[PDB]
């Protein structure tokens, strides 16, 4: 029909069809759910291996835009790397401007901000991924934000996005988020992406692990392999 | 149209290579062969009319005086590719008091190749790909060198290499007739012998360009009399 | 210019 | 295609199927709605709930991106035959 | 889906649509009759046919992935003579964006090869080169790559 | 700024816009250039000559420098631009060489812009052909041919334009070293070619010559009426 | 930013572009301006869809400099652009020649901006039409400059809505020997035939250019000049 | 509703003059789905909104369309949440460009004059869409008092008494109008009752102390403030017990 | 950018440039304009389209622009596009050719490359010897003796063909001529003074004089051609 | 058109007519002396998607709190068809898990799930002319 | 058909076409298997001749010390993205004085190739890289797809044909760390022989391998220097 071949275009009932396009492109990926606990944040990644002969940390989508925030991505992998790099940037921008770490809030407002940019003319097409951005600090405290390709950056306590995002989320509620520490938020968030993976379905998942908090002295980090070990055991020993 | 020049098929050809490439098979043929006596090419002058002057159609060039070209299909892109091998050589030669290898040479006019776009390009850049196949021949330390250039920028090596409008049934007649062992007045009269049945013309020392690099020698365009002292035979 | 702006 | 089942074995041309073949679209208005049905009902016979039967068909088209994916789809249009020009 | 014109459009086609909705969910409801309903661009479809008292579930029907692709070469399969050396798994590595037609179709090209070379077993060779058929891939001459 | 890819490849393999541009030059007004042993003539069809017009701003031949002159066929405007381009180089390298330019070069650099502008972005085709005559520093007479798609070529005789084929067709039989001994003959020559294409005669015919040592001269109606005059008598005797 | 021309000739040799930006502008609030013998005045038909809008937040009849002013027929925001641009160029000529620009040359330049804009890459024409007023040489300046950047010199004409009919009630209407308060009063009775309701101090809005300079008539003045009406 | 060529893709006129891209950028201020209602009072000016939080998970401190563009001005964005922070940080932007090149505070007036500026360009180049956000910017002038601007995709503006944004623009508009043809210079108390008895009856909510956001500017203090749940809740209050 | 890009600078299968045809067009709607040479001057005789009874009479003239101290112009076509080419004109003026040169190499330029539409505005110069120019929106120019631009401008050039003795005129009897061709191409049968425009560019004591000629004299070779087309009926 | 308001005037005789397609009807049928009342059957809102929630989950088996407000939340955009298929796929979560009762967490997923759903419908804001 | 004619147009199904129609290039091109060792990285390459008179298309380019690549596809565009990574790796080289390391260098290789698929009238690079190097880290075999999307692989394939040497690399896919670099080596060439007809034979014309190793440079080795490589492997059945 025309009304949807660029994002400078409007449709008559007022919606940019290829921002939503850019979102389905999200809705096609593994699930990443992440959760703002008491005392931090924990971020999974249900990181499918496509074969057997990628090594055991390939496809990372999980980053590290700054020493204390950490990303995780869903969707289109070059576009997810492309926004990592432009969250690392504004953060050593901020560092070396204003001299201290960017507040989580104002790095999720300046980098949906850049993906907003791309939602507005035809000569570039919107990100197709969506990414969490989560950290910790004594001052400010756990903080956890959502941006989605339109460029909408939301804090929140428990969020997931990907193919099980309902699911995720419906598993997530459960949980009773912000009185628990990240030593449980952990082992939940490993039930919740074992739960929401569908084994008949695309199958041989990597619980790809890591948190931002107090127990890290505010850094976001890989989980300990061991930490992680004993979630993925307790999360198959959830699924009876 | 509504394609851009920078787009995909669905089979993955870049659409203004291939149609670029379409574009060679209405060029005059032209004949290369490498032997271990040298490089010898031939092209078909196509002259279209007996007013016109066959010395002005140069379709053999002088790159350097131990490299030439024989270019075939839209013979004024050629001049583009032939300029940027003789400035890119003598460049080599200035920087480093030695001639270029015959493959640095196919490889910079290669570099040209695929360096056409719409947006997000300098002012300069071209428009569309060469429709111009060229088939560069030379002396070098890897002895004598025949390379062949298509408008895709894909330059490889050849031992006898035909291209234009008969690339078919010369390549296939150069396979019939080309050994390794073989002395360059073979290659040139095997050459001639092959442009002789797929001109539409008679062949004859005006329709025809004849050149030659040899070892020790450098680059030598056939005169007319050198043209029909080979000629006289086949 | 500014007070034709603002007035 | 029920005077074709009346046959042990049978052929059906579709000459210049991109006539009533063209892709389904939605332009507001009712462009080439009642062609589209009949591209469906085509479709539907070709490879619906009921068996086709013996029928082979066969289509010729110069302007086969036109068509409706539903209908370049194997169990309807199993071969794509490209009569390319010659070399 | 039903449209507002001045000129002309196809109000019958659109009074049959709106007879049918009221036998789904009307005056009358009807909760002894299963509808079971199918298509391929749901986006076309009007609003009031897709609501959720005449379409309760709306189920989509994705791509085969790799798995389910090899079952549905398996599956398309079974009443034919294939050697026990066929990998269903490559196969469905080889298949990217098939759908199950195209799948069941390779294995109508793997027949109809092994018959041109008058084999009697179809081979995991025949299936690679069905795939090149059932691909439909417009003929090039692209040997100039890499 | 503007960066189209005006002139793209077809899948046949063309330059459509390079083939537009040469229909262009196709339904110009003929020009034919001959050259001679010791002359080079130059003979454009006026096309219709309206008794308001003033002949001298609408000229077809004009002098690209005091050895170098040029017909041209197509787009007035596209060949005003190159002969202005042609002319600002010809004085450059008339500064660097301290030498007037061959016939050659000038062509050479003729076609190598009208090649960069059927492969740049933003820039359709000239749409214009030209015969550029003139004499290079040793005394030979040149005649060269460049086209809308950057390929020239040197000639004994040729024609642009619409009457393009049946001219040269004519020339191809009529040029002969005979036919080119005196200046006269190679003058009448180009008369007669012109002539059959030309309908009413000598009044649509503006031929311009150049000799050796010589600039670019302008024939005068009267001496061109001569000259079809003298044509015409030799048919008879002939019959 | 596009680099291509959005305005180009149609086959049967029309800047289509153009004439739709016409006909936006003949569907904007009329407007209405008579040159008197002493003064020009400029009316138009500043009327909202409610009673929340603030009348006096947004002026259509604008100032350009002391002497100079504009009111539009067509799109607000415009009409804003081009005031903006208007003024702009006003403190140009002011800043070379240290001297208030004339009227003329301002509407040589604001009708030059407009023409760029139906040429100009990727941009569409300006959807209105201008009504220039001003005082020079001891003369009043009236000019209308329209979307495709054509300027006219008007003795009096009317835009916008139904400026048909306003233009042929100012043919039986006007004669040079008027003076700015019965151009006021014709100015004001041009807009009545083509308003629909009653036109209050506040729903219109006037402004006028005499030796004074130009100045946009208070709603005090124009609630007394309708008073005059009826 | 003739059409002719790209007027419905870009931002060029139609047959009969009409830009249908700007048209669906307005359609696309409701897409939100949620509506603000702006009331300007005798000393004081207000703008509430509904906040909508679907699931426990979201962080509802950060679900804010209420944005502090500076001090003395508040704003309220309808429409595309992306384009309302674009705005949002657009008009910091030039307000404190204003306050540095001027050396004063922008006008609220000025302040939506220079956005409806920026956004008119949208509206004329065809390489970018018009922003599908709506602000409404509130503030306390220094002479002309309480100051009310709804500033929208078309790059139009104007000041209003009471304005309204959103989904129930109409009905709320409806609303303050009859509300304003009684003609009181409502107190602050009185303008917050009447912005949130706007957006309840227009809604039919019931409003709650977390259902609304609330931002006042008054003339004793000049300084735009969010009204926390508390205070919020005295107003809910108010208006319960009458 | 390429679905919106209408390709003004492109050739058509035919060889021809839709967009410059299109100009030519628009231009065939334009006012009337005539250009006549003398050998004591030159004349521009614009048919007056602007003849509104509220259109005031500010300007010295409408369609003829004085480019510098020795020319004029007049044009047919987009006004505005007239206005930037005329403004052009001024600063790049100098011998008439070279200024009708040099606008035409704009001119054209615009139709080769920018993707701009070109400029659909036709010119008639006029300057000192005496000589008048014609141009295109192609920026093709030509000297004339006698020419017309815009409405109705093939039947004033098979007029002019007719009757223009060449060499032998001077201002009087171009002008002559000028009223009797504007009277058959305009449909107005009386042809009064208040819808056309001349304007004579002459040399006296050694300067150029372009005047436009007053409402009285324009009225007075108005009756003059009328009494000598009653004395021709006189005849029959 | 004849019989609503025509010649001879209907008395005692009342016509109610619905549609969700009011924009496409015919400017004669939508004149008030034919249909006086056009009654909006809007979408339910926040209490009313409450009301209609007790309405459907009323005859439904369950133990355990059921929190109707966080459904309602969840719910935004629906239908009552749209919250009785809510209840129905709470009821067949139940089924699948192999259960007696619905709980909470079932009319969760219900309710997600007919979000989901909802993607595929087009554009219904429509109003009489 | 209106969705894939450029690469800022997302389709409705969330996929730009003209990623997919870039990533088929790579397909088209000839087999080529990097797989890599406990302390070895190597790359075998399947080169193609268009015409037996002329020479086989060179696939494995030297980038670096330390660092070789195996194109596959569009040799232009094969050649710009060699031509950028050795000026990065000699930058790193010019800057640090250090080695740069394959996974910082796969990373900036993607976030180029990454430009092109976002911009209008740009196109994804129509070359597949298989980059074999060695650092403090080990050896690495990366994948990098015109999709601009990189993958960390302990054995890969890519290429006409590839997906048999897929397969043969994940049955053997155990015994690759702790084989030496004959068995390495062995284990590629009979990965690219799955890739081949069954008539077809690895031959010394139409195989190139490219080694790196823990003290070894990366090493090409052609049709004399293949011979003491592919003679020990036996026919295939």
């Amino acid at each position: 029909t025309g009304y949807d071949l660029s994002a400078s275009t409007f449709s008559p009932d007022g919606r940019v069809f290829q921002v939503e396009y850019a979102m389905k492109a999200v809705e096609n990926s593994s699930t990443a759910i992440g959760i703002r606990c008491k005392d931090g944040v924990v971020f999974g990644v249900e990181k499918l291996v496509l074969s057997k002969l990628y090594e055991e940390g390939s496809n990372k989508r999980l980053f590290n835009v700054d020493r204390h925030v950490g990303m995780a991505v869903a969707g289109l992998l070059a576009d997810a790397r492309s926004l990592a790099d432009i969250a690392r940037e504004e953060a050593s921008n901020f560092r070396s401007n204003f001299g201290y770490n960017i507040p989580l809030k104002h790095l999720a407002d300046r980098v949906a901000m850049y993906v907003h940019a791309y939602t507005l003319y035809s000569a570039v097409r919107p990100f197709g991924c969506s990414f969490m951005l989560g950290s910790y600090s004594v001052n400010d405290g756990a903080q956890l934000y959502m941006i989605d390709p339109s460029g909408v950056s939301y804090g929140y306590w428990g969020c997931a996005i990907g193919k099980a995002r309902q699911a995720a989320k419906t598993e997530i509620e459960k949980l009773q988020m912000k009185e628990m520490t990240c030593r449980d938020i952990v082992k939940e968030v490993a039930k919740i992406i074992y739960i929401v993976h569908d084994e008949v379905k695309d199958k041989a998942f990597e619980l790809e692990l890591s948190w931002v908090g107090e127990l890290t002295n505010g850094r976001h980090e890989i989980v300990p392999k061991d930490i992680r070990e004993e979630a993925e055991k307790y999360a198959k020993e959830s699924l009876k | 149209y509504d394609r851009g020049v920078n787009t995909f098929s669905p089979e993955g050809r870049l659409f203004q290579v291939e149609y670029a490439i379409e574009a060679i098979k209405l060029g005059s043929t032209a004949i290369g062969i490498q032997t271990s006596e040298g490089v010898c090419l031939a092209v078909e002058k196509r002259i279209t009319s007996p007013l016109m002057e066959p010395s002005s159609i140069e379709k053999i060039v002088e790159i350097d005086a131990h490299i030439g070209c024989a270019m075939s299909g839209l013979i004024a892109d050629a001049k583009t590719l032939i300029d940027k091998a003789r400035v890119e050589t003598q460049n080599h030669w200035f920087t480093y008091n030695e001639t270029m290898t015959v493959e640095s040479v196919t490889q910079a006019v290669s570099n040209l190749a695929l360096q056409f776009g719409e947006e997000d390009a300098d002012p300069g850049a071209m428009s569309r790909p060469f429709g111009v196949a060229l088939l560069f021949g030379g002396v070098d330390e890897k002895g004598p060198q025949l390379f062949h250039m298509d408008p895709s920028g894909t330059f490889v090596q050849c031992d006898a290499r035909a291209i234009g409008s008969a690339s078919e049934g010369a390549q296939s007649s150069l396979q019939e007739v080309y050994h390794k062992s073989m002395t360059l007045k073979e290659a040139i009269k095997s050459s001639l012998i092959i442009l002789k049945q797929v001109m539409e013309e008679k062949l004859n020392a005006t329709n025809i360009e004849l050149a030659t690099v040899q070892p020790g020698q450098n680059f030598h365009m056939f005169t007319k009399e050198e043209l029909e002292e080979v000629i006289k035979d086949i | 210019l500014h007070s034709l702006s603002t007035g | 295609f029920e005077m074709a089942r009346t046959k042990k074995a049978c052929l059906i041309f579709f000459d210049e199927i991109d006539a009533i073949g063209g892709a389904r679209f939605d332009d507001g208005a009712g462009g080439d709605n009642e062609v589209q049905r009949t591209m469906l009902e085509l479709i539907n016979q070709l490879d619906g709930f009921d068996p086709r039967g013996n029928i082979k068909v066969l289509m010729a088209t110069n302007r086969p991106d036109t068509l409706d994916p539903a209908l370049m789809r194997p169990g309807r249009l199993d071969r794509k035959i490209e009569f390319s020009l010659p070399d | 889906k039903r449209f507002d014109s001045e000129k002309a459009g196809d109000r019958e086609v659109q009074r049959t649509m709106l007879e049918l909705l009221n036998q789904l969910d009307g005056f009358q409801p009807n909760t002894q009759v299963k509808v079971i309903a199918a298509t391929n661009r749901v986006d076309i479809l009007d609003p009031a046919l897709l609501r959720s008292g005449r379409l309760d579930r709306k189920i989509e029907f994705p791509m085969p992935n790799e798995e389910a692709r090899a079952r549905i070469m398996q599956i398309h399969s079974r009443k034919m003579n294939v050697s026990p050396d066929v990998n269903y798994e490559e196969l469905a590595r080889c298949t990217d964006d098939f759908n199950g037609a195209q799948c069941k179709a390779v294995c109508v090209e793997a027949g109809m090869i092994a018959l041109r070379r008058g084999a009697t077993e179809l081979t995991h060779e025949d299936y690679m080169e069905g795939i090149l058929e059932v691909q439909a891939k417009k003929k090039a001459n692209l040997q100039y790559y890499a | 700024s503007y960066d189209r890819a005006i002139t793209v490849f077809s899948p046949d393999g063309h330059l459509f816009q390079v083939e537009y541009a040469q229909e262009a030059v196709k339904k110009g007004s003929t020009a034919v250039g001959v050259r001679g042993r010791d002359i080079v003539v130059l003979g454009v069809e006026k096309k219709s000559v309206a008794k308001l017009q003033d002949e001298r701003t609408v000229r077809k031949i004009c002098a690209l420098d005091d050895n170098v002159c040029m017909a041209f066929a197509g787009l007035t405007a596209d060949a005003r631009i190159v002969i202005n381009r042609a002319r600002v180089e010809c004085q450059s390298h008339r500064l660097t060489v301290e030498d007037p330019v061959t016939v050659e070069y000038i062509t050479r650099y003729i076609a190598s812009l009208k090649q960069r502008y059927t492969q740049s972005n933003g820039r359709r085709p000239f749409g214009i052909s030209a015969l550029i005559v003139g004499f290079d520093f040793d005394g030979t007479p040149r005649l060269y041919q460049t086209d809308p798609s950057g390929t020239y070529h040197a000639w004994k005789a040729n024609a642009i334009g619409r009457g393009a084929k049946s001219v040269r067709e004519f020339l191809e039989k009529n040029y002969t070293d005979e036919a080119i001994e005196t200046d006269d003959l190679t003058i009448k020559l180009v008369i007669k070619a012109l002539l059959e294409v030309v309908q009413s005669g000598g009044k649509n015919i503006e031929l311009a010559v150049m000799r050796r040592d010589q600039s670019l001269k302008i024939l005068n109606p009267e001496e061109i009426e001569k000259y079809v005059a003298e044509i015409e008598k030799e048919k008879e005797e002939n019959e | 930013g596009y680099s291509f021309s959005l305005t180009t000739f149609s086959p049967s040799g029309k800047l289509v572009q153009i004439e739709y930006a016409l006909a936006a502008v003949a569907g904007g609030a009329p407007s209405v301006g008579i040159k008197a013998a002493n003064g020009v005045v400029l009316a138009t038909e500043k009327k909202q869809k409610s009673i929340l809008y603030d009348e006096r937040s947004v002026h259509k009849v604008e100032p350009i400099t002391k002497h100079i002013g504009l009111v539009y027929s067509g799109m607000g925001p415009d009409y804003r652009v081009l005031v903006h641009r208007a003024r702009k160029l006003a403190q140009q000529y002011y800043l070379v020649y240290q001297e208030p620009i004339p009227t003329a040359q301002l509407v040589q330049r604001v009708a030059s901006v407009m023409q760029e804009y139906t040429q100009s890459g990727g941009v569409r024409p300006f959807g209105v039409s201008l009504l220039i007023c001003g005082w020079n040489e001891g003369r009043p300046y009236l000019f209308q400059s329209d979307p495709s950047g054509a300027y006219f010199a008007w003795k009096a004409t009317a835009m916008g809505k139904n400026y048909v009919n306003g233009k042929t009630f100012l043919e039986k209407r006007y004669n040079e020997d008027l003076e700015l308060e019965d151009a006021i009063h014709t100015a004001i009775l041009t807009l009545k035939e083509s308003f629909e309701g009653q036109m209050t101090e506040d729903n219109i809005e006037v402004g006028i250019c005499n030796e004074a300079g130009f100045r946009r008539l208070t709603p005090t003045e124009v609630k007394d000049y309708l008073a005059a009406i009826a | 509703g003739s059409s002719a060529g790209f007027d419905r893709h870009i931002t060029i006129f139609s047959p009969e003059g009409r830009l249908y891209q700007v048209e669906y950028a307005f359609k696309a201020i409701n897409q939100g789905g949620l509506t603000s209602v702006a009331v300007r009072g005798k000393d004081c000016a207000v703008i509430v909104t509904q906040k909508k939080v679907p699931d426990k998970l979201l962080d509802s401190s950060t679900v804010t369309h209420l944005f502090k563009i500076t001090e003395n001005i508040g704003c309220v964005m309808t429409g595309m949440t992306a384009d309302s922070r674009s705005q949002v940080q657009r008009a910091r932007y030039e307000a404190a460009n204003w306050k540095y090149k001027y050396g004063y505070e922008i006008p609220v007036d000025m302040l939506c004059k220079r956005i409806a500026d920026i956004s008119q360009v949208y509206t004329q180049n065809a390489e970018m869409r018009p922003l599908g956000c709506c602000m409404i910017l509130i503030g306390i002038d220094e002479e002309q008092g309480p100051q009310v601007y709804k500033c929208d995709p078309a790059g139009y503006y104007c000041g209003f008494k009471a304005t309204a944004a959103g989904v129930k623009q109409t009905e709320s508009t409806s609303f303050l109008e009859k509300k304003v043809k009684k003609k009181f210079d409502w107190t602050f108390e009185q303008t917050v009752e009447t912005a949130i008895t706007c957006l309840s009856t227009v809604l039919s909510i019931d409003f709650k102390p977390s259902e609304i956001e609330v931002g006042v500017v008054t003339v004793e203090n000049p300084k735009f403030r969010i009204l926390t749940e508390a205070e919020i809740d005295a107003h809910l209050v108010a208006l319960a017990e009458r | 950018s390429r679905r919106y890009d209408s390709r003004t600078t492109i050739f058509s299968p035919e060889g021809r440039l839709y967009q410059v045809e299109y100009a030519m067009e628009a231009i065939g709607h334009a006012g009337t304009c005539l250009g006549i040479l003398a050998n004591d001057g030159v004349l521009l005789a614009a048919e007056r389209r602007n003849i509104h009874k509220l259109l005031d009479e500010v300007f010295f003239s409408e369609k003829i622009y004085k480019l510098n101290e020795d020319m004029a112009c007049s044009v047919a076509g987009i006004t505005s596009d007239a206005n930037v080419l005329t403004n052009e004109l001024r600063l790049i003026a100098i011998p008439c050719e070279q200024l009708v040169t040099a606008l035409c190499d704009i001119k054209q330029a615009y139709t080769q490359f920018g993707g701009k539409r070109p400029f659909g505005v036709s010119l008639l110069y006029i300057g000192w010897g005496f000589q008048l120019y014609q141009s295109d929106p192609s920026g093709n120019y030509g000297g004339w003796k006698a020419t017309c631009i815009g409405n109705n401008s093939a039947a004033a050039v098979s007029m002019l063909k007719q009757d223009y003795k060449e060499g032998e005129m001077t201002l009087k009897s171009a002008l002559a001529l000028a009223i009797k061709v504007l009277n058959k191409t305009m449909d107005v049968s009386k042809l009064s003074a208040e819808k056309v425009e001349i304007a004579t560019l002459t040399r006296e004591n050694g300067k150029t004089v372009i005047r436009v000629l007053k409402q009285k004299e324009v009225e007075q070779l108005i009756k003059k051609h009328e009494e000598e087309e009653a004395k021709a009926e006189r005849e029959k | 058109l004849n019989q609503m308001d025509g010649f001879d005037t209907l008395h005692r005789v009342k016509m109610i007519m619905a549609t969700n397609r009011p924009d496409t009807l015919d400017p004669a049928l939508l004149r008030p002396g034919r249909l006086d009342r056009k009654i909006h059957i809007d979408l339910p809102n926040e209490q009313a998607r409450l009301d209609i929630l007790k309405i459907h989950a009323g005859p439904i088996t369950k133990h355990g709190e059921i929190d109707y407000e966080a459904i309602v939340k969840l719910s935004d955009g629906f239908n009552g068809a749209d919250l009785r298929n809510v209840c129905t796929e709470a009821g067949m979560f139940a089924i699948r898990a192999d259960h007696d009762f619905v709980v909470q967490e079932d009319f969760m997923k219900a309710v997600r799930k007919v979000a989901d759903s909802k993607k595929l419908e087009s554009k219904l804001d429509y109003k009489p002319v | 058909n209106q969705y894939d004619n450029d690469v800022t147009v997302w389709s409705p199904q969330g996929r730009i076409h003209q990623i997919e129609y870039a990533m088929e290039a790579v397909k088209q091109g000839s087999a080529t298997v990097g797989l890599k060792s406990k302390t070895h990285a190597v790359l075998v390459a399947l080169k193609r001749a268009q015409s037996e008179l002329a020479a086989h298309q060179k696939k494995i380019l030297h980038v670096d010390n330390h660092i070789g690549i195996s194109i596959a596809g569009l040799t232009a565009d094969a050649r710009l993205l060699c031509n950028f990574m050795r000026q990065e790796c000699l930058d790193s080289r010019f800057v640090f004085d250090r080695p740069l390391p394959v996974s910082r260098l796969v990373s900036l290789i993607g976030s180029k190739t990454q430009i092109p698929t976002q911009r209008y009238g740009r196109r994804p690079y129509g070359v597949g890289l298989l980059i074999a190097g060695y650092d403090d880290m080990g050896p690495h075999i990366f994948q990098t797809c015109p999709s601009a999307n990189y993958f960390d692989c302990r054995a890969m394939s890519i290429g006409a044909r590839s997906q048999s040497a897929r397969t043969y690399l994940e049955r053997h896919m155990s015994e690759f760390m702790e084989c030496n670099l004959n068995e390495l080596v062995k284990h590629g060439l009979r990965a690219l022989r799955e890739t081949l007809p069954a008539e077809q034979d690895l031959t010394t014309k139409n195989v190139s391998i490219g080694i790196v190793g823990k003290d070894l440079e990366f090493t090409i080795y052609d049709d004399d220097d293949v011979s003491p490589f592919l003679e020990g492997l036996e026919e295939r059945p």
